[PDB]
């Protein structure tokens, strides 16, 4: 899972 | 303090407020031919008023919430609900049902500070329903980065704006109202986000908004709320936006959800992983556990972009397509290793976005 | 083994039939039908499927949840095509595919074989009324192991149930017109319960087949076997109150919201009430360690002497709203007796909870 900020 | 009011005059009310001992007795005060009920927990205030057409003696105690409520919740419909403070106690009477309640002094009872409204705006309830409802879901649940608990609420030209996210994934919803409103944003925390939808009602009574450097309140009907504000920096959902996300894929959104919530069976428990293939007018979702099992759907889209394969945790792609309560939706892409957007094809007015999983 | 069915004709079956094995279904094709089993070990429920398409004769075993929810999230009326392929079972309905594990059905454990020694067939509806008028009596694991069930006796011909929790007590009874045997068993709470919702409300009869240790009951396309508790049942005839001569009669819903309003301020723990029956009157009261203080007072039919006594209010409760009926029968002798409750019109089922010294 990849984070947005 | 005495009245005597009708349990349907009350009833919503009693539900409106009743949502350290004292924290968790109600507020009660007869002055000017109005009863006003206040409920607290230190963070947050609802206060409802009661006009008293019948005779009335001024006067404040406070009563347990909870057991007063259901109280009046219990009795019949059409009742008649006679109060007066008798010593150390309340008494309640309707009918020949009789109750003495006990009491903590008015005089105990918190207030919040006192504070100035610096920003201040109208808006009709269904707005605030909409705002609330496109990006409540998308808030964080007990992150350390406290402020993503709860709702950004902000104001820019005429549009109040929603924003919520968990670092994950994000919604942003922006409704025009009509005035010219300061450049200003706020975190509401997630009960006072809960408490404002609460208060709608779907009627047509407008919603009222003042904004402090510390608090919001909303005024709707006979009912006050005031909230505490939250503390902190809240991500800039522009930069969350993919900044030219060209590769647009159109399908039907409840064909398109009901094949996600079956490849998500077999997806990782924990991890919840899917597989998206796009390619000329299709998609295949795929799915596998640790258990080697495997779930595949084929579905006919509109897409003539390149072909790409992308995976997302299938929760977060359902919890979109659930929020978007229309007929088709777009997902707007860029690459693998970007996030995607995704709206109701029909309208801008809410986006989400959810970062992808290598 | 293969087959293909309509999805509505797998839902109700393995909704019925819902260690890793005990997790799955056992399938099984023969001679035209597919039949699907669980087992906890403890009760086994079998449902039948007529294969009105080509099929192909085996067994094995999936995952019951998964296969369950892949078939319920498929679209409505959807066909389902099942074949084994390796040690995977294959499910393929439109485009959408799935590849589930399986374990061996000569794994899939069988109750041990036994002989039918009483029997007999009474209407599903008859089966219903017994058991829902007694199950909330029943204990929820208790040391006294076989209070945690429900008794099923047969005398002359009629059927009675009978639960208790070792404080209050259900009784039903119901003809059948079949000349019984006197016997009787006690039913696991966990087979009563899947009993209860083996039943659809409908036409087919239902046929009971009781062993030394066992319990069978079959309808229409299913078919529930259980152990029995192997132990003794405290023997209703000896809680029922001698000869009640002091009979109240009310409303049951009017009584309902008296009760519940009192209850309110009762005691948290013990949940005393204490009621004052005079000429056509009720009043109830109650107050709580705070000294908070309920009172009610109702219209009833009475003419017995003038007496006092004190309930668990948690009980009465649970009676008045399982009998859901016009008018309720309060059966007293006094202060320091039992009471029995009836709906006022039939005597079919009884409930008997204890006095309290208030
Ligand atoms: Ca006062
Ligand atoms: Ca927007
Ligand atoms: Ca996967
Ligand atoms: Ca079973
Ligand atoms: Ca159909
Ligand atoms: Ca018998
Ligand atoms: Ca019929």
């Amino acid at each position: 899972q990849l984070d947005a900020f | 303090m005495k009245f005597t009011v009708e349990r349907e005059h009350l009833l919503k009310p009693l539900q409106q407020v009743s949502g350290l001992p004292i924290l968790g007795n109600l507020l009660l005060q007869v002055a000017d031919g109005t009863l006003s009920l206040t409920g607290t927990d230190l963070e947050m205030e609802m206060v409802a008023r009661v006009a008293l057409v019948q005779p009335h003696e001024p006067g404040a105690t406070t009563v347990p919430a909870r057991k007063f409520f259901d109280i009046c919740r219990g009795l019949p419909e059409g009742a008649e609900i006679a109060v007066q403070l008798e010593g150390e106690r309340m008494l309640v009477r309707s009918g020949r049902s009789r109750f003495s309640l006990s009491t903590l002094p008015a005089a105990d009872f918190p207030n919040l500070d006192d504070w100035q409204s610096e920003v201040e705006f109208t808006l009709p309830q269904a707005t605030m329903k909409r705002l609330i409802e496109a990006t409540q879901f998308s808030m964080a649940h007990q992150d350390v980065r406290y402020y993503l608990n709860g709702m950004l609420f902000e104001t820019e030209g005429e549009e109040l704006r929603t924003v919520a996210t968990d670092g994950h994934r994000l919604a942003v919803c922006s409704m025009p109202i009509g005035q010219s409103l300061p450049s200003h944003s706020v975190i509401v925390p997630r009960k006072g986000v809960i408490e404002l939808m609460r208060m709608l009602d779907g009627g047509d009574n407008p919603l009222r908004v003042q904004i402090g450097s510390n608090n919001i309140r909303a005024h709707v009907g006979d009912f006050i709320f005031t909230s505490k504000l939250v503390d902190g920096r809240f991500p800039d959902y522009r930069r969350v936006l993919p900044k030219n996300p060209d590769k647009h894929l159109e399908a039907g959104c409840d064909l398109l959800k009901q094949a996600f919530a079956r490849a998500a069976i077999l997806s990782n428990e924990k991890f919840r992983g899917v597989r998206l293939y796009v390619s000329e007018n299709q998609l295949k979702i795929t799915a596998n556990n640790p258990e080697q099992e495997e779930a595949e759907e084929i579905l006919d889209v509109t897409y003539s972009g390149a072909e790409m394969e992308i995976g997302f945790n299938v929760s977060y792609v359902l919890d979109v397509l659930n929020a978007l309560k229309c007929e088709n939706v777009r997902m707007m892409l860029t690459d693998s290793v970007s996030s995607v957007q995704i709206e109701d094809a029909a309208s801008q007015s809410a986006a989400y976005v959810v970062m992808p999983m290598r």
